[PDB]
RNA sequence: UUCACAUCGACGGGAAGGUUUGGCACCUCGAUGUCGGCUCUUCGCCACCUGGGGCUGUAGUAUGUUCCAAGGGUUGGGCUG
RNA sequence: GCUCAGUGAUAAAGGAGGUAGGGGUGCAGAGACAGCCAGGAGGUUUGCCUAGAAGCAGCCACCCUUGAAAGAGUGCGUAA
């Protein structure tokens, strides 16, 4: 009940259509549709002033953790269908490059083969041949995921900073060879 | 923190610096060096008193001394000027020139109080044009 | 291992 | 290594360890102290090590009293020695401590350096212990 | 990652977490990573 | 912007100064003779100097405090300070040498009075082992 | 909790006419055998092992692999444990008819529903 | 080099195992018998190699140490009871 | 009332924002914790040592001043 997260109500802006059936929430915003189901304890209230205030059926430690989580969840699916989410990763090195073509993202990371990546519907990936890549999508979870999958292939190494990194990163740089 | 005794003696020292002075000057500061703080404190303590205080610490010290019409000046950060000795224009004039050098250094003039009356950010221009005690007398 | 077990009537 | 200079009989009874020690209970010398929580047998080597550890970790802090001492002998029979034909040879010396007993006393430091030093001391002890402050 | 019975924060930036029942130490620098066990 | 330590009326040796601030694009003879003229206007002492440089290679420099350790080494008549300050005392200076070293170093301090400068110099002399009364 | 009730009825222990040496019991038809519920982490932990009879002939399934592969075995194996063992035991166990679907082809036998007097037997989410 | 915890880790302590050398004498005395090879298995994991990893005082190659891992592998000879 | 470990079958030192209680002691309504904005100064590059030691290799001293506050400096870093 006293989580500084669950007390703050969520603002649903105009352009945002909120359809509530029981514990199941379907939001249709400018960019598309997002669906989630709530657990037993969490009761989210759709106000008359156009706000979302989260309340909880009982207080277990369980439900406390729960309502904090879900207030942030559905704030992120609201702000997700309204505006959207952009994860941006740049690549550092010699010969490193990326090309979006049709349904694939082609990565040349210095492997023998070109790495092919199937891009999901919900995502739109913009590419700078200047070795930057931004992915935009309405769901924070899925964009974050795919971003990580990119970064996975060649994680940033310590010495020369080479590899795929997020736009803002502290990369421990050891001095090799001294 | 600060004990209630130290804050009652601080509001009492600010009220005793309030009763002797004829004019108030409100100034807010965010993101500035200590060097120009100590140059402003080379120029100020000579002719005038400068006191940096909390919103409520200024509230309960000014309400009683009948400076209350200055209550909207206490929203946001608060640094104050009382004139104990020298005139009003010799204190108010350096602060606006220091706000024209502080344009990129983040200073703004909220308001001043003279004759028991409240003058806004632009109405203190008059308080700057006033002459020294040699020209008035 | 410096501890024994409980055999028979002990147990 | 602490040890008695003389005794008549070499060999001695295991004895039996019971109760509280009411006498060594107080802290009469220093400021902070290490108190023995449990009924055990301290070899001279352990006291040595604990003292050395506390001494080195304290250094610039002044004083360490050792409030105990290993005056009771202990005997062992060699390896592959069939049982019978006499009690064995005394190898080492132990001190018998019971719960409540004080081991180490320490003075000349802030309470922090003392808590840390006493911890490193209690690490070489066979027994559970406690940190106490003078009254 | 070191694995040991006794895990302590070895500096200021260290953090003791609980992951799937086991106690771990995550830090800024990789040498201070530990797992209980 | 670079910080160097130079002698009073002597400038432009090859190893200490010229290459160091001359690889940042600073003119050597103008800085060295302006610094010798500015140490000829004040009392000549060893000066740590901060030389600020700009994109057009022009430069403006501020002469910092002539060291209170060097001024209190020449005021107590000694050369080397005390290896263990406040344990072994290597000399003594009067309060008038306090006000003198705090008048020469007064344009270079942040102090608002002469008593603050005098207690600053008494603190530095309490720091290098030199007694003051 | 269900398998206990099942065992009681199969064995006959709820009839006044009960006899240990005879089958007075019922038939029981268990349906929707993949929807059966189990508490705790048990779905991923509880362990069904069976052994070949050669050395290193041990095989282990988590409850869930089992329930995806042949889910009836779960309830068959949980009731068989609570029946008597031995001749009358086995002959009994043949009266337990289990189906994974919501449907059973016994409609001819006119099944009644099984009474449950247990409080905790019904789980809710 | 700086740095206890890359790698070692003195003085001490807390354990597990039941493979070494032992204590016991519960065991079998009538014909319940020890060490190596051959053949033939089989199992454990405290992992030698092969599969995946974390840390390095890991530039690279090669290590070091440690984590999960026992599916498979683990030569032929000169010499010895 | 408690446990979420299938603990409920067995073992220790040690470890721990596990969890449910109980007891002291700190602060706060002139606003406490966390976050975020700024400041973090002058002596001085403390003395010694060292080619250099400038808070930050080592040693000793560890005061004073301007102050809302600021250690002769907690860690990183520079040949310095
Ligand atoms: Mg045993
Ligand atoms: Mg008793
Ligand atoms: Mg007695
Ligand atoms: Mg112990
Ligand atoms: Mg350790
Ligand atoms: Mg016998
Ligand atoms: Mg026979
Ligand atoms: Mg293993
Ligand atoms: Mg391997
Ligand atoms: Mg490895
Ligand atoms: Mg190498
Ligand atoms: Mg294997
Ligand atoms: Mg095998
Ligand atoms: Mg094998
Ligand atoms: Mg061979
Ligand atoms: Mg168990
Ligand atoms: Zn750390």
């Amino acid at each position: 009940k006293e989580s500084r997260i669950g007390k703050q109500p969520i603002t649903v802006p105009a352009n945002v259509a909120i359809a509530m059936e029981g514990q199941d929430l379907k939001v249709k915003g400018p960019l598309g549709e997002l669906s989630i189901t709530y657990p037993r304890e969490v009761l989210v209230e759709k106000q008359e002033s156009g706000f979302l205030r989260v309340r909880k059926a009982v207080e277990t430690r369980r439900a406390n953790q729960m309502h904090g989580l879900f207030r942030t969840l559905t704030d992120n699916m609201v702000v997700g269908v309204s505006k959207g989410f952009e994860k941006k990763l740049q690549l550092v090195g010699v010969g490193y490059r990326a090309t979006v073509e049709g349904k694939d993202l082609i990565l040349s990371l210095g492997f023998s083969h070109p790495v092919r990546m199937a891009i999901p519907d919900e995502l739109q990936v913009k590419v700078e041949e200047n070795t930057k890549v931004t992915v935009s999508g309405r769901d924070k979870s899925v964009v974050g995921q795919f971003a990580a999958t990119i970064r996975s292939w060649r994680p940033p190494e310590p010495y020369k900073g080479k590899g795929v990194r997020y736009v803002d990163e502290v990369v421990r740089r050891k001095e090799g060879k001294a | 923190a600060i004990s209630r005794t130290k804050k009652e003696e601080t509001v009492e020292t600010v009220q005793k610096h309030l009763e002797n002075c004829y004019l108030l000057a409100a100034i807010n500061y965010k993101g500035f060096t200590v060097k120009q703080f100590q140059d402003l404190r080379k120029a100020l303590p000579e002719n005038t008193t400068l006191i940096v205080a909390k919103n409520t610490l200024v509230e309960k010290a000014v309400q009683d001394t009948q400076w209350a019409a200055i209550k909207p000046c206490m929203k946001g950060m608060n640094a104050w000027l009382f004139v104990h000795s020298e005139e009003i224009p010799i204190a108010i004039k350096p602060y606006r020139t220091f706000q024209k050098e502080r344009k990129l250094e983040d200073n703004d003039f909220t308001g001043a109080c003279f004759e028991g009356k409240f003058y806004g950010p632009g109405e203190v221009k008059r308080l700057e044009t006033m002459p020294s005690k040699a020209e008035i007398f | 291992s410096s501890r024994p077990q409980k055999k028979g009537t002990a147990h | 290594m602490l040890s008695p200079k003389r005794t008549r009989f070499r060999k001695q009874h295991r004895g039996r360890m019971k109760g509280i020690s009411y006498r060594g209970n107080r802290i009469c010398f220093g400021r902070y102290a290490l108190q023995a929580l449990e009924p055990a047998w301290i070899t001279s080597r352990q006291i040595e090590a604990g003292r050395r550890a506390m001494t080195r970790n304290a250094r610039r802090g002044g004083k360490i009293w050792v409030r105990i001492f290993p005056d009771k002998p202990v005997t062992v029979r060699p390896a592959e020695t069939r049982m019978g034909s006499g009690k064995g040879s005394p190898e080492y010396w132990v001190a018998v401590v019971k719960p409540g007993r004080i081991l180490y006393e320490i003075s000349g430091v802030a309470e922090n350096i003392a808590r840390r030093a006493v911890a490193i001391a209690a690490s070489k002890m066979p027994i559970r212990t406690q940190f106490i402050i003078s009254g | 990652m070191k694995i040991r019975a006794s895990v302590r924060p070895i500096c200021e930036k260290c953090r003791l977490i609980r992951r799937r029942g086991r106690i771990i130490v995550i830090c800024s620098n990789p040498k201070h990573k530990q797992r209980q066990g | 912007v670079i910080k160097l330590a130079l002698e009073a009326g002597k400038a432009t040796p090859a190893p200490p100064v010229g290459p160091a601030l001359g690889s940042k694009g600073v003119n050597i003879m103008a800085f060295c003779k302006d610094y010798n003229a500015r140490t000829a206007d004040k009392p000549g002492f060893v000066i740590p100097v901060e030389i600020t440089v700009f994109d057009d290679k022009s430069f403006t420099f501020i002469l910092k405090t002539p060291p209170a350790s060097v001024l209190l080494l020449k005021a107590s008549g000694a050369e080397k300070g005390s290896k263990d300050p406040q344990m072994e005392k290597v000399g003594k200076i009067t309060i008038d040498q306090l006000r003198g070293i705090a008048t020469e170093k007064l344009p270079d301090l942040n102090c608002t009075t002469i008593e603050s400068a005098m207690r600053i110099i008494a603190g530095t002399a309490a720091n290098m082992g030199i007694d003051i009364d | 909790r269900m398998a206990s009730t099942i065992a009681i009825h199969i064995r006959g222990k709820n009839l006044a006419s009960y006899t240990p040496s005879v089958d007075m019991g019922a038939f029981v038809i268990v349906v929707n055998a993949d929807k059966v519920a189990v508490s705790g982490k048990k779905r991923t932990q509880k362990l069904y092992r069976r052994h070949s009879g050669r050395p290193g002939g041990l095989k282990e399934e988590t409850f869930d692999q089992l329930q995806k592969r042949i889910p009836e075995r779960i309830i068959e194996h949980a009731v068989r444990g609570m029946l008597p063992k031995g001749r009358l035991g086995r002959y009994l166990f043949n009266h337990l008819k289990v189906y994974k679907g919501a449907e059973h082809p016994h409609q001819a036998q006119q099944p009644i529903d099984l009474p449950l007097r247990d409080k905790r037997i019904r789980v809710e989410k």
